Protein backbone atom coordinates (compact mmCIF):
# COMPACT_ATOMS: atom_id res chain seq x y z
CA UNK A 1 0.00 0.00 0.00
CA UNK A 2 2.97 2.66 -1.07
CA UNK A 3 2.34 5.62 -3.21
CA UNK A 4 5.04 7.88 -4.71
CA UNK A 5 4.35 11.19 -5.91
CA UNK A 6 5.98 13.22 -9.24
CA UNK A 7 5.73 16.39 -10.51
CA UNK A 8 7.13 18.61 -12.94
CA UNK A 9 6.98 22.15 -14.67
CA UNK A 10 8.84 24.35 -17.08
CA UNK A 11 11.11 27.11 -17.48
CA UNK A 12 13.02 29.93 -19.73
CA UNK A 13 16.62 28.94 -20.21
CA UNK A 14 19.44 31.64 -18.25
CA UNK A 15 20.95 31.70 -21.84
CA UNK A 16 18.50 33.71 -24.16
CA UNK A 17 20.35 36.78 -23.16
CA UNK A 18 23.05 35.80 -25.79
CA UNK A 19 21.41 33.19 -27.66
CA UNK A 20 18.21 34.69 -29.69
CA UNK A 21 16.80 34.86 -32.79
CA UNK A 22 14.16 37.80 -33.71
CA UNK A 23 11.43 38.58 -35.91
CA UNK A 24 10.30 41.83 -37.35
CA UNK A 25 7.76 43.34 -39.41
CA UNK A 26 9.21 45.61 -42.29
CA UNK A 27 7.82 48.86 -43.70
CA UNK A 28 8.92 51.52 -46.73
CA UNK A 29 12.29 52.10 -46.81
CA UNK A 30 14.73 55.27 -47.16
CA UNK A 31 17.36 55.95 -49.50
CA UNK A 32 20.62 57.85 -49.69
CA UNK A 33 23.95 58.49 -51.86
CA UNK A 34 27.12 59.92 -51.84
CA UNK A 35 28.76 61.68 -54.94
CA UNK A 36 31.99 62.90 -56.56
CA UNK A 37 32.08 66.18 -58.42
CA UNK A 38 34.82 67.79 -60.30
CA UNK A 39 34.67 71.15 -60.59
CA UNK A 40 36.88 74.12 -60.81
CA UNK A 41 39.52 71.65 -61.10
CA UNK A 42 39.39 70.11 -57.93
CA UNK A 43 37.53 66.91 -56.42
CA UNK A 44 34.76 67.90 -53.86
CA UNK A 45 32.73 65.36 -52.36
CA UNK A 46 28.51 65.47 -51.35
CA UNK A 47 25.88 63.64 -49.34
CA UNK A 48 22.26 63.60 -49.36
CA UNK A 49 18.86 62.24 -48.95
CA UNK B 1 19.28 -2.04 24.08
CA UNK B 2 18.19 -5.58 24.22
CA UNK B 3 14.83 -6.82 22.75
CA UNK B 4 13.61 -9.77 24.23
CA UNK B 5 11.50 -12.99 22.53
CA UNK B 6 12.22 -11.62 18.80
CA UNK B 7 13.79 -12.55 15.63
CA UNK B 8 16.09 -10.86 12.71
CA UNK B 9 13.93 -9.20 10.44
CA UNK B 10 10.94 -8.92 12.14
CA UNK B 11 12.89 -4.92 12.79
CA UNK B 12 13.59 -2.03 11.05
CA UNK B 13 16.48 0.65 12.01
CA UNK B 14 17.46 3.72 10.64
CA UNK B 15 19.81 7.57 11.17
CA UNK B 16 17.69 10.54 12.14
CA UNK B 17 19.53 13.18 13.32
CA UNK B 18 21.43 15.49 11.06
CA UNK B 19 23.48 18.40 11.53
CA UNK B 20 24.24 19.24 7.92
CA UNK B 21 22.58 20.02 4.36
CA UNK B 22 21.81 18.24 1.31
CA UNK B 23 21.04 19.34 -2.24
CA UNK B 24 18.00 18.28 -3.33
CA UNK B 25 18.64 15.65 -5.47
CA UNK B 26 16.09 13.77 -7.77
CA UNK B 27 17.57 10.53 -6.85
CA UNK B 28 16.92 10.91 -3.25
CA UNK B 29 13.35 11.17 -1.23
CA UNK B 30 12.03 14.05 -0.14
CA UNK B 31 12.02 14.52 3.95
CA UNK B 32 8.77 16.12 4.02
CA UNK B 33 5.61 16.75 2.15
CA UNK B 34 6.75 20.14 2.31
CA UNK B 35 10.12 20.66 2.63
CA UNK B 36 11.79 23.90 4.07
CA UNK B 37 14.71 25.73 2.71
CA UNK B 38 18.49 26.09 4.55
CA UNK B 39 20.26 28.11 1.76
CA UNK B 40 21.37 28.45 -1.43
CA UNK B 41 24.76 28.79 -3.63
CA UNK B 42 25.79 30.46 -7.17
CA UNK B 43 26.61 28.49 -10.29
CA UNK B 44 29.94 29.59 -11.81
CA UNK B 45 31.72 30.21 -15.13
CA UNK B 46 29.20 32.43 -17.49
CA UNK B 47 29.14 33.13 -20.85
CA UNK B 48 30.93 35.60 -23.11
CA UNK B 49 31.36 36.96 -27.24
CA UNK B 50 34.54 36.15 -28.52
CA UNK B 51 36.01 35.10 -31.64
CA UNK B 52 37.56 32.22 -33.84
C1 LIG C 1 27.52 39.97 -26.78
O1 LIG C 1 26.93 39.61 -25.53
C2 LIG C 1 25.78 40.40 -25.21
C3 LIG C 1 25.33 39.99 -23.83
O2 LIG C 1 26.44 39.77 -22.97
C4 LIG C 1 24.70 40.22 -26.28
O3 LIG C 1 23.62 41.11 -25.99
C5 LIG C 1 25.25 40.52 -27.67
O4 LIG C 1 24.29 40.19 -28.66
C6 LIG C 1 26.53 39.71 -27.91
N1 LIG C 1 27.10 40.04 -29.20
C7 LIG C 1 27.62 39.13 -30.03
C8 LIG C 1 28.17 39.64 -31.32
O5 LIG C 1 27.64 37.93 -29.74
C1 LIG D 1 41.29 64.56 -58.10
O1 LIG D 1 41.64 65.63 -58.98
C2 LIG D 1 42.77 65.33 -59.82
C3 LIG D 1 43.10 66.59 -60.58
O2 LIG D 1 43.57 67.61 -59.72
C4 LIG D 1 42.43 64.15 -60.72
O3 LIG D 1 43.58 63.81 -61.50
C5 LIG D 1 42.01 62.95 -59.88
O4 LIG D 1 41.57 61.89 -60.73
C6 LIG D 1 40.89 63.33 -58.92
N1 LIG D 1 40.55 62.22 -58.05
C7 LIG D 1 39.76 61.21 -58.43
C8 LIG D 1 39.52 60.14 -57.40
O5 LIG D 1 39.26 61.15 -59.55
Amino acid sequence: ENTQLSEAHVEKSESCKTEFASAYRAHTASASAKLRVLYQGNNITVAAY
Amino acid sequence: KVINNCKIDQCHAAVTNHKNWQYNSPLVPRNAELGDRKGKIHIPFPLANVTC
